[PDB]
Protein backbone atom coordinates (compact mmCIF):
# COMPACT_ATOMS: atom_id res chain seq x y z
CA UNK A 1 0.00 0.00 0.00
CA UNK A 2 3.00 2.39 0.74
CA UNK A 3 4.51 1.40 -3.28
CA UNK A 4 0.92 2.22 -4.71
CA UNK A 5 0.56 5.41 -2.72
CA UNK A 6 4.08 6.47 -3.94
CA UNK A 7 4.06 5.26 -6.88
CA UNK A 8 1.30 8.19 -8.17
CA UNK A 9 4.22 10.78 -6.79
CA UNK A 10 7.00 9.13 -8.19
CA UNK A 11 6.08 8.83 -11.96
CA UNK A 12 4.89 12.43 -13.19
CA UNK A 13 8.41 14.28 -11.50
CA UNK A 14 10.46 11.76 -13.91
CA UNK A 15 8.47 11.85 -16.51
CA UNK A 16 8.73 15.79 -16.38
CA UNK A 17 12.38 15.55 -15.74
CA UNK A 18 13.14 13.25 -18.66
CA UNK A 19 10.89 15.95 -21.13
CA UNK A 20 13.19 18.57 -19.49
CA UNK A 21 16.06 16.62 -20.67
CA UNK A 22 14.08 15.99 -24.06
CA UNK A 23 13.56 19.93 -24.44
CA UNK A 24 17.42 20.35 -25.15
CA UNK A 25 19.53 19.14 -27.28
CA UNK A 26 23.80 18.77 -27.80
CA UNK A 27 23.92 20.81 -30.67
CA UNK A 28 26.28 23.37 -32.15
CA UNK A 29 25.54 25.77 -35.29
CA UNK A 30 28.48 26.88 -37.03
CA UNK A 31 30.89 28.78 -34.47
CA UNK A 32 28.75 27.83 -31.21
CA UNK A 33 29.42 27.17 -28.37
CA UNK A 34 29.12 23.63 -28.61
CA UNK A 35 26.51 22.87 -26.17
CA UNK A 36 23.06 24.40 -24.53
CA UNK A 37 19.99 24.84 -27.68
CA UNK A 38 16.86 24.49 -26.59
CA UNK A 39 13.50 24.35 -28.71
CA UNK A 40 11.08 27.56 -28.54
CA UNK A 41 8.33 25.26 -29.55
CA UNK A 42 8.96 22.04 -27.10
CA UNK A 43 9.20 24.58 -24.46
CA UNK A 44 6.05 26.71 -24.69
CA UNK A 45 6.43 29.63 -22.32
CA UNK A 46 9.28 30.22 -19.96
CA UNK A 47 11.33 32.51 -18.09
CA UNK A 48 14.72 32.55 -17.57
CA UNK A 49 15.56 30.33 -14.55
CA UNK B 1 30.45 31.58 -63.27
CA UNK B 2 29.11 31.21 -66.53
CA UNK B 3 31.06 28.17 -68.41
CA UNK B 4 30.57 28.72 -71.51
CA UNK B 5 32.61 31.83 -71.57
CA UNK B 6 35.26 30.60 -69.60
CA UNK B 7 35.49 27.22 -72.12
CA UNK B 8 35.90 30.27 -74.81
CA UNK B 9 38.57 32.18 -72.68
CA UNK B 10 40.36 28.41 -72.46
CA UNK B 11 38.73 26.96 -68.72
CA UNK B 12 37.38 23.62 -67.94
CA UNK B 13 35.30 23.28 -65.11
CA UNK B 14 36.47 20.46 -63.02
CA UNK B 15 35.47 18.02 -60.16
CA UNK B 16 32.97 19.72 -57.49
CA UNK B 17 34.05 18.88 -53.53
CA UNK B 18 33.44 20.24 -50.28
CA UNK B 19 34.74 21.86 -47.55
CA UNK B 20 33.70 19.67 -44.48
CA UNK B 21 36.05 21.32 -42.20
CA UNK B 22 36.69 21.74 -38.44
CA UNK B 23 34.98 20.61 -35.36
CA UNK B 24 33.92 19.95 -31.73
CA UNK B 25 36.83 20.26 -29.48
CA UNK B 26 36.49 17.63 -27.78
CA UNK B 27 39.76 16.06 -25.74
CA UNK B 28 41.65 13.73 -23.93
CA UNK B 29 44.76 13.23 -21.69
CA UNK B 30 47.68 11.04 -21.81
CA UNK B 31 50.88 10.67 -19.63
CA UNK B 32 54.28 10.30 -21.59
CA UNK B 33 57.10 8.69 -19.26
CA UNK B 34 60.87 9.76 -20.39
CA UNK B 35 62.94 7.49 -18.46
CA UNK B 36 62.40 3.89 -19.43
CA UNK B 37 61.94 1.67 -16.98
CA UNK B 38 64.19 -1.59 -16.61
CA UNK B 39 63.51 -4.50 -14.43
CA UNK B 40 65.50 -7.15 -15.46
CA UNK B 41 68.72 -4.92 -16.04
CA UNK B 42 69.39 -4.90 -12.04
CA UNK B 43 72.53 -7.33 -12.50
CA UNK B 44 74.44 -5.16 -15.59
CA UNK B 45 73.24 -1.77 -15.84
CA UNK B 46 75.75 0.61 -13.91
CA UNK B 47 75.32 3.74 -13.17
CA UNK B 48 74.73 5.01 -17.10
CA UNK B 49 71.04 6.30 -16.16
CA UNK B 50 73.06 9.45 -14.44
C1 LIG C 1 11.91 11.77 -25.13
O1 LIG C 1 12.83 11.39 -26.12
C2 LIG C 1 12.98 10.00 -26.37
C3 LIG C 1 14.08 9.84 -27.39
O2 LIG C 1 13.59 10.24 -28.65
C4 LIG C 1 14.38 11.34 -29.15
O3 LIG C 1 13.89 12.57 -28.67
C5 LIG C 1 12.57 12.97 -29.04
C6 LIG C 1 12.29 14.30 -28.36
C7 LIG C 1 12.44 13.03 -30.57
O4 LIG C 1 13.23 14.04 -31.14
C8 LIG C 1 12.88 11.68 -31.14
O5 LIG C 1 12.88 11.66 -32.55
C9 LIG C 1 14.30 11.32 -30.69
O6 LIG C 1 14.70 10.05 -31.13
C10 LIG C 1 11.65 9.40 -26.83
O7 LIG C 1 11.70 7.99 -26.84
C11 LIG C 1 11.21 7.50 -28.11
O8 LIG C 1 9.81 7.36 -28.07
C12 LIG C 1 9.21 6.96 -29.29
C13 LIG C 1 7.71 7.10 -29.14
O9 LIG C 1 7.40 8.41 -28.72
C14 LIG C 1 9.69 5.54 -29.63
O10 LIG C 1 9.23 5.13 -30.90
C15 LIG C 1 8.56 3.86 -30.78
O11 LIG C 1 9.47 2.80 -31.10
C16 LIG C 1 9.04 1.49 -31.44
C17 LIG C 1 9.67 1.09 -32.78
O12 LIG C 1 9.76 -0.32 -32.80
C18 LIG C 1 7.53 1.25 -31.39
O13 LIG C 1 7.12 0.90 -30.08
C19 LIG C 1 6.67 2.48 -31.78
O14 LIG C 1 6.12 2.37 -33.07
C20 LIG C 1 7.37 3.87 -31.74
O15 LIG C 1 7.83 4.28 -33.00
C21 LIG C 1 11.22 5.52 -29.67
O16 LIG C 1 11.74 4.22 -29.81
C22 LIG C 1 11.86 6.14 -28.42
N1 LIG C 1 13.30 6.21 -28.52
C23 LIG C 1 14.07 6.90 -29.39
C24 LIG C 1 15.55 6.72 -29.17
O17 LIG C 1 13.68 7.63 -30.29
C25 LIG C 1 10.52 9.83 -25.89
O18 LIG C 1 9.24 9.49 -26.36
C26 LIG C 1 10.52 11.35 -25.66
N2 LIG C 1 9.42 11.89 -24.88
C27 LIG C 1 8.80 11.48 -23.75
C28 LIG C 1 7.68 12.39 -23.33
O19 LIG C 1 9.08 10.50 -23.07
C1 LIG D 1 62.25 -10.28 -15.99
O1 LIG D 1 61.21 -9.37 -15.69
C2 LIG D 1 59.91 -9.92 -15.70
C3 LIG D 1 58.91 -8.79 -15.59
O2 LIG D 1 59.17 -8.04 -14.43
C4 LIG D 1 59.80 -10.97 -14.58
O3 LIG D 1 58.57 -11.66 -14.63
C5 LIG D 1 60.91 -12.01 -14.75
O4 LIG D 1 60.96 -12.90 -13.67
C6 LIG D 1 62.29 -11.35 -14.89
N1 LIG D 1 63.31 -12.33 -15.17
C7 LIG D 1 64.53 -12.34 -14.60
C8 LIG D 1 65.43 -13.46 -15.05
O5 LIG D 1 64.90 -11.50 -13.79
Amino acid sequence: GYLNLINAVIIPISQSLELMRNNVKDGTPNENIFGAIVAGAALGIATAA
Amino acid sequence: VDFERLASIGGIKGHSKLYKIKGHPTTKDIVIKLVPNLNNLTVCSEMSID
